[PDB]
RNA sequence: UAGCUAGUAGGUGGGGUAACGGCUCACCUAGGCGACGAUCCCUAGCUGGUCUGAGAGGAUGACCAGCCACACUGGAACUGAGACACGGUCCAGACUCCUACGGGAGGCAGCAGUGGGGAAUAUUGCACAAUGGGCGCAAGCCUGAUGCAGCCAUGCCGCGUG
RNA sequence: CCCGCAGAAGAAGCACCGGCUAACUCCGUGCCAGCAGCCGCGGUAAUACGGAGGGUGCAAGCGUUAAUCGGAAUUACUGGGCGUAAAGCGCACGCAGGCGGUUUGUUAAGUCAGAUGUGAAAUCCCCGGGCUCAACCUGGGAACUGCAUCUGAUACUGGCAAGCUUGAGUCUCGUAGAGGGGGGUAGAAUUCCAGGUGUAGCGGUGAAAUGCGUAGAGAUCUGGAGGAAUACCGGUGGCGAAGGCGGCCCCCUGGACGAAGACUGACGCUCAGGUGCGAAAGCGUGGGGAGCAAACAGGAUUAGAUACCCUGGUAGUCCACGCCGUAAACGAUGUCGACUUGGAGGUUGUGCCCUUGAGGCGUGGCUUCCGGAGCUAACGCGUUAAGUCGACCGCCUGGGGAGUACGGCCGCAAGGUUAAAACUCAAAUGAAUUGACGGGGGCCCGCACAAGCGGUGGAGCAUGUGGUUUAAUUCGAUGCAACGCG
RNA sequence: CGCUUACCACUUUGUGAUUCAUGACUGGGGUGAAGUCGUAACAAGGUAACCGUAGGGGAACCUGCGGUUGGAUCACCUCCU
RNA sequence: AAACUGGUA
RNA sequence: GGGAGAAGGCACGCUGAUAUGUAGGUGAGGUCCCUCGCGGAUGGAGCUGAAAUCAGUCGAAGAUACCAGCUGGCUGCAACU
């Protein structure tokens, strides 16, 4: 049975992008479009949109460089089998600062920059490069 | 291993054993040199090599190599053995100490003689 | 090593301790612990720390410092503010020693030192001059704590052998 | 601590030099003596043994032994694996446990933020100071990653409350199927019994023999008894969780799939222990027993043959009720869910249509083959993944010893399950490449065979060799490729 | 003071459990130049191999039942268009 | 039809 | 199923109290019922009467006499009555 909306996500993500698609069709959520937003306002994808309101949906648009796909690497953290938690002074980095991390901090989610110029920490959802 | 299998059950790690038991660590132990044996190496050597059968002071019955050119040990003899094993020689895990305790050194030795236990000459 | 517990778990009253408490009695109830490992068996003084490792970890607890336990073995209590007491007491036990054979004594896991065991580990030393303790108004006395010295290339560091 | 006298006067050794690993020659020895942390050296030209010269490393030390960590990502939390190298339980149902779709409110437990208290000193680290420098001593700071309390945040996880339908499930109409249990019946064939005709063989092997037959076999025809299995259909077919399930008919009964429509509203996934099913063989009781066939007997083959072969043949194979619980129980691949280019088939439903047709266009379930990216040590897998991910469980840590011993549980027994240590070796192992070989296959050639002639091996003699003897019978050469050879 | 009751150490008896040594004899395992017998496996290893189970035999092994490929070799010119 | 075996380094 | 009464331990007399004789058994009178009376219910006088706890007490000895298993270990034979 279905276990990680998250996961599925991230992975329906890669998949697209392995495969040079043009959007992707999955069911939303408030994590889903939250963490839509955040790719967003990072240069991941193009534009996300919702639609449906008894079987609400998301689709996301992929972006891609001259020849490859934006998205490097993307992969889960806080599994749900095995959660982590981060302290402030101390907040994961993908590739030394170039990649972001997405981290559910009390005000709401954000990337690992945002989080560590507001001063709060939290649970580290996923690593994008 | 999934977290929830290793939280229920914690690797554990491989156990090891030292490979020259002469009770608990030590560095030399003495013997009694019960017997004295001449055997016969493995396959690709051929060579005859002085053996005995050690009776450690508060030990076992082990089997130690003589080393060096030439010995003096026969019978009842109170002699050190160190660690160290013969490959040739199956069950010989132990090395007698030269120039020891009434073990004398190898003679008219001039190189390594820190090994085997010979005086430098004076001059 | 899967079941273990009768003062066992709880309550009322009496007793007891410096103090709460099954700490201890009389009675009433059948409870309490255990797979998040009870009970049983083997091993072990604990920690700040030390070694190793980039880290996480692994090994370890020698010296110094904090806490615990013990003082030939088993048991008990007295005195005392504080002990169930290393150089106190009593009883019992093993061992050793003295004896005029009637009867008595002993406890270095305190500092030196001896026998023994082991591969292996030191002087039967000087001083209370300094620090710190006990008594004393003080002077002062005691202090194998402590300060020094003797032996060992056991370790780290430095110098020479032009 | 300072000063003065004299005098190089009193003060250097240990290991190693084949690769790892810095540093090479000679002599002695000749698989002996010896060396050795691993690979391994030494059987007359040793840089590996012993000595000498030379060189390298360290130095009042040097080397060996003992012990811990590291290297070892070789217990992998950081940070490993299970198709074939060790490793998916034979399969399934399920308690505890782990995890869990979506909408809002609330709580503030997990989580995060600030403050206070605490975290002895010494030790570690940073900046300084003093012993003639250093070791050493010492001032301040940092650290002391922790714990507790209070005050706040509410994104996520958790709790409580109220909802939704996409996960899961129920209802209606149909389809295919060796799904399972019980009962009945049919055809062919083998064997056996009775009878008829008939007469010298039958049978079996590579070739034989045993064996059967003149007391009439075999072959052939008629009648009868009994047991077992269902010949094609039959298939890169189907059903079942797995094991497994084929004549036909009846009764009872499980599951799967298709059409829309309605209903419940997270009721779910996984699962240690536990329970159930589980080929063949095997065990117990009672039946049955045609064929086949462990054991056993005889005949063959062979140097031997208690084997392969032949002639017989008991248990067993069959039935009912119990037990056993193991297989290369294999797809050597755990279950569940999501995503990711295609092509050619099979089987079973269903929708639209010029519907002319054994036709066009779609949509499901299961199943076979080939292949893209990707993955993989490679072979290969590849939408039915061994690709990208998530949840849980099972299992692995060099080879042998050993799935063995002891103990526990189970069984009537055979045995099953859980599961070590001592000791021993430096390997064991997987995939693939080149060669060689095969009592594998294909093609081809040579006086290779076949078809012929003439020979040798028989006799006498010449010559060479082996062996023997001798004072010496000089020394070589030895399958083809030595022997009228040097 | 003496006596007496309660607690209790040493000590004694009976019967169990567990563990460490040792024991006539006996089973299997490992190592060993160069022994004896056979040739079971690797090629179709000359009867394909292996797994479970049962019986048998100096020995490797053989045979029966089921299972696996982790096996080397084929509709003999005839038929389809 | 039969058709074994090959010391050690 | 047994072995097993395995083995081996503790208590045992008399007096008093709990209870002027308790738990228990039996059961008159009185009352009600009238089902039909050798009836039912209720009631309890009287009679009888263990077992246990606490305290005291005598003796060398309290199952005091008669009566009333000896126990354990290895092994041959036959299953057993
Ligand atoms: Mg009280
Ligand atoms: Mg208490
Ligand atoms: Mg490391
Ligand atoms: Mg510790
Ligand atoms: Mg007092
Ligand atoms: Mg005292
Ligand atoms: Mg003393
Ligand atoms: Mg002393
Ligand atoms: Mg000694
Ligand atoms: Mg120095
Ligand atoms: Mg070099
Ligand atoms: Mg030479
Ligand atoms: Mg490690
Ligand atoms: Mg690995
Ligand atoms: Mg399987
Ligand atoms: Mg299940
Ligand atoms: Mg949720
Ligand atoms: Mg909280
Ligand atoms: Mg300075
Ligand atoms: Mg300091
Ligand atoms: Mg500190
Ligand atoms: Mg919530
Ligand atoms: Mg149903
Ligand atoms: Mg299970
Ligand atoms: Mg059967
Ligand atoms: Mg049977
Ligand atoms: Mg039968
Ligand atoms: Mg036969
Ligand atoms: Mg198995
Ligand atoms: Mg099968
Ligand atoms: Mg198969
Ligand atoms: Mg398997
Ligand atoms: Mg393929
Ligand atoms: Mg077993
Ligand atoms: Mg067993
Ligand atoms: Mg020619
Ligand atoms: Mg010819
Ligand atoms: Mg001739
Ligand atoms: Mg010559
Ligand atoms: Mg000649
Ligand atoms: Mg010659
Ligand atoms: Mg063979
Ligand atoms: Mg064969
Ligand atoms: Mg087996
Ligand atoms: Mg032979
Ligand atoms: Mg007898
Ligand atoms: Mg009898």
């Amino acid at each position: 049975s279905m276990q990680d909306p998250i996961a599925d996500m991230l992975t329906r993500i890669r998949n697209g992008q392995a495969a040079n698609k043009a959007a992707v069709t999955m069911p939303s959520s408030k994590l889903k479009v939250a963490i839509a937003n955040v790719l967003k306002e990072e240069g991941f994808i193009e534009d996300f949109k919702v639609e449906g309101d008894t079987k609400p949906e998301l689709e996301l648009t992929l972006k891609y460089f001259q020849g490859k796909a934006v998205v490097e690497s993307i992969q889960r953290v806080s599994r749900p089998g095995l959660r982590i938690y981060k302290r402030k002074d101390e907040l994961p980095k993908v590739m030394a600062g170039l990649g972001i991390a997405v981290v559910s901090t009390s005000k709401g989610v954000m990337t690992d920059r945002a989080a560590r110029q507001a001063g709060l920490g939290g649970e580290i959802i996923c690593y994008v490069a | 291993a999934t977290v929830n299998q290793l939280v229920r059950k914690p690797r554990a790690r491989k156990v090891a054993k030292s490979n020259v038991p002469a009770l608990e660590a030590c560095p030399q132990k003495r013997g009694v040199c019960t017997r004295v044996y001449t055997t016969t190496p493995k396959k690709p050597n051929s060579a005859l090599r002085k053996v005995c059968r050690v009776r450690l002071t508060n030990g076992f019955e082990v089997t130690s190599y003589i080393g060096g050119e030439g010995h003096n040990l026969q019978e009842h003899s109170v002699i050190l053995i160190r660690g160290g094993r013969v490959k040739d020689l199956p069950g010989v895990r132990y090395h007698t100490v030269r120039g020891a305790l009434d073990c004398s050194g190898v003679k008219d030795r001039k190189q390594a003689r820190s090994k085997y236990g010979v005086k430098r000459p004076k001059a």
